[PDB]
Parts: C-alpha cells; sequence; structure tokens
C-alpha cells in the first residue's frame, strides 16, 4: 500500500528452520532456535500477542507465560519490556499467573484497554525489571506457584469490573457520536489510514453478502426480488439443509439491503435491526415485508404468509463480520 | 509525500495519542495494590483491518511503548 517506502518488507526476519514443531513456544526447539539466532544481538521489547483458547487448561497457560519469560531472560539484555496478553477466567484458581509474574518481574504493570472488548476478560501486562537469577525447570516452577491473597483478589476483581464498565461507556459513547457526526472520521482512523491500513467495508460484504457494491442499491433491489421469489417458489415446490441453505440466501439478502438502504438513506428500515444483530441473530417475517417501502407483491406477501417469520442464528465469526459491516455502515455515511 | 505524511502525524500527536489517552483508572501495579454475557459492540470500531482487525489495540499501547522501551534496538514478536 505503501509501496514499500518505508522498506517494512525487508527488516521483518522469520525464525524458521523448516522443521513445524519450532514454532509452538511450549516446546524447546523453538526456544533452541531464538537462543541459536539471537543470543549474539540486542533486542528492546518481547511482545507475546498468544491467542488464548478457552480449551487451553491453566496449566499449558503458565507453562506458555514460562517459556516466554525464560525466553526473554535467555535473549533479552537489560531495560527489556515484556508485553503479554492474559485472559482471566472466572475459575477462582485464576491469580498463579499474576504470582508467576511478581515473582520473575518486579515491576509488573496490568493495563485494561478500551479498544478492546469491554465484555470479555483480557488484560495486558507490561514487565520491565527482573531481579532473578537461575531459571529452574518447568515442572518444579509450576509445582512452586500458590495462589494471591483474597483481599489483593478482590481489589484486582473490583478494579477490573470498574474498568471494564468504565470502557463500555466510553465505547456506546463514542459509537453515538460517531454516528451523529455527518462526515468526518476519528483521529485514530485516520492515523490508521496514513499508516497504511485499508477499509474492509467492500470486502467484508463482496465475501459474505456476496454483493459486488453497496453503493448500487438498485441492483441489489432485483437481487432481493429474484432471491425472495425464487425460495418461496422452492419452498412451495416440496430437505433440513436445503432448507437452511435457502434461509441464509434469504437472511443475507435482507441484510444487504439493509446495509445499502443505511448506508445510503442514513436510517434503517428496521429499527429492532440493531438490537437483533448485537445479541447475535436476524429475525425476517412477513410484518416487516408489509412495513417495507413496497417493492415485492401482493402475491409474494401471501407466499411469506405460509412461513410467517424465520429466525437465524450467527456464530462467533459471522456475529464479528455483521457486527463490522453495521460499524462501517453507520460511520462511513450520511447520518 | 506519504513518509512525510506519517512523521508529520506521528510527530503531531504526541500531546493527545488520536484520542486515545489512557486514563489514570486503567494503568495499575501489583506493587501498588463480563458484565451481560458476551457481546462484541467493540468491533464498530474495528473498520482498518482485512486480515486481523487488533490493529487499533497496537495503536492505544504505542503511548507507552514509546514512553518506555527504547527505540534503537530491535523487536521480538510470538504468536
Amino acid at each position: 500500500k505503501l509501496g514499500n517506502v518505508t522498506q517494512i518488507l525487508n527488516r521483518v526476519k522469520v525464525l524458521f528452520n523448516g522443521n513445524p514443531n519450532s514454532t509452538w513456544i511450549g516446546n524447546m526447539e523453538c526456544e533452541s532456535l531464538i537462543w541459536s539466532e539471537l543470543n549474539d544481538k540486542s533486542i528492546g521489547l518481547v511482545h507475546c500477542d498468544m491467542e488464548g483458547a478457552i480449551g487451553k487448561s491453566e496449566e499449558t497457560v503458565l507453562h506458555e507465560h514460562y517459556s516466554v519469560i525464560r525466553i526473554t531472560y535467555l535473549i533479552g539484555d537489560d531495560d527489556v519490556v515484556l508485553v503479554s496478553k492474559i485472559i482471566p477466567t472466572i475459575t477462582p484458581n485464576w491469580s498463579r499467573i499474576l504470582y508467576l509474574y511478581k515473582l520473575y518481574w518486579k515491576d509488573v504493570s496490568i493495563i485494561s484497554l478500551k479498544t478492546s472488548n469491554p465484555a470479555s476478560t483480557e488484560l495486558y501486562l507490561i514487565s520491565k525489571d527482573a531481579y532473578c537469577t537461575i531459571m529452574e525447570p518447568s515442572e518444579v516452577v509450576l509445582s512452586k506457584l500458590k495462589r494471591l491473597s483474597l483481599l489483593e483478589e478482590n481489589n484486582l476483581l473490583k478494579w477490573i469490573i470498574l474498568s471494564k464498565k468504565r470502557n463500555n461507556e466510553w465505547l456506546h459513547h463514542e459509537i453515538k457520536e460517531g454516528e451523529r457526526d455527518y462526515g468526518v472520521m476519528r483521529p485514530y482512523h485516520m492515523a490508521l489510514q496514513i499508516f497504511g491500513f485499508q477499509i474492509n467495508l467492500n470486502h467484508l460484504a463482496k465475501e459474505f453478502l456476496s454483493t459486488p457494491d453497496l453503493t448500487n442499491i438498485n441492483n441489489i433491489i432485483q437481487s432481493f426480488q429474484r432471491t425472495i421469489k425464487d425460495v418461496l417458489f422452492e419452498w412451495i415446490n416440496i430437505n433440513k439443509g436445503k432448507l437452511r441453505l435457502l434461509s441464509r440466501r434469504l437472511v443475507l439478502s435482507w441484510i444487504s439491503l439493509s446495509l445499502s438502504t443505511r448506508l445510503l438513506t442514513g436510517r434503517f428500515p428496521d429499527e429492532k435491526f440493531e438490537h437483533r444483530a448485537q445479541t447475535g441473530y436476524v429475525s425476517l417475517a412477513d410484518t416487516d415485508l408489509e412495513s417495507l417501502k413496497l417493492l415485492s407483491k401482493n402475491i409474494i406477501k401471501n407466499y411469506r404468509e405460509c412461513i410467517g417469520s424465520i429466525s437465524y442464528w450467527f456464530l462467533t465469526k459471522e456475529v464479528k463480520i455483521l457486527m463490522k459491516l453495521i460499524g462501517g455502515a453507520k460511520l462511513l455515511g450520511i447520518p | 509525500i506519504n513518509d512525510n505524511c506519517n512523521k508529520d502525524n506521528k510527530g503531531n500527536k504526541i500531546n493527545n495519542f488520536w484520542g486515545l489517552a489512557l486514563k489514570n483508572y486503567q494503568v495499575l501495579k501489583i506493587r501498588s495494590i463480563l458484565p451481560q454475557g458476551g457481546n462484541y459492540l467493540s468491533h464498530q470500531l474495528r473498520l482498518f483491518g482485512i486480515n486481523s482487525t487488533s490493529c487499533l489495540k497496537a495503536l492505544e499501547l504505542s503511548q507507552i511503548l514509546m514512553k518506555e522501551v527504547n527505540k534503537d534496538k530491535d523487536r521480538l514478536f510470538l504468536g
């Protein structure tokens, strides 16, 4: 996008020898490769953005964090900054990681970002100073760790709840004020554009809604008309798979129509669409089709009355994509 | 011109970090010391990422990093 003006491509090096198991953090091969490649030079910060799956147990998470700490000790010189991401869990025995970071780093700062999701337990730890001398094996250190005091536990939990509530309020305020504003974007969006990032609205629309363009409202109108007539014709022609596929097609067409009309006119054609998307599903009935500005005919509505109303449940990835699409339509159009 | 604009912006937004400066209630030190199921309402602001949209958080943490990390040493990224 920048035309390699900053030569970012040329200055990125990859630690890889060809053998796949030399990449996961919990293996000794990764540590050996990193030490071999980096022991003769100085690095400033170690950023460890693990995926943090809910499937992984606490023992695995502590093992990966200990491996990252050991790598930082091995290759990192003084004035090294370890940035890490943690996901606290409602399981009461969750402070072992915090005790570990306290044990190995004296200066640790816990940060609750406001740009991140304010409905999920995500925190960032920045550790600066180190004092330990001998890095014992993983098993003995894991057995050594113990939970934290109850007073500190409750204080940290209360602080987390307060920060999450404040972040949620700030996010709602920013969303509302961005929707209110006419045609200017936030400073961070302009900064991202200057850095070189690209808007994903057209891309997400193309590979989720299968609509090449969102500003061509008329073509979307005829596409929706053909889609609804075809789905009603097939449904009256007649199993579960075909019904699910056609319901998905109809819901996608309706979502594309709503996105296009909100982007162009400046108002959704169903005031409950935003809330339904937020809770994670899309409902299409005959009532809103009738309330919709007349585009279909009476026979189409009568055939729709046989089905009446459908409700389609999205999963996490589709919910994220749809939610991003709604945000883009809101923030990249007229009020 | 693109490099000049990038330098100008990153030197201009030092005082206020792109309307994302952290307050005193968000940073804590261990020595010094969710709401309704799962909602993805924060993704309306993630409009500049194609593969991974998680590029806004780096812009947020950049203030602290450029505050306390050395700029003349290499960096290592895991995961």
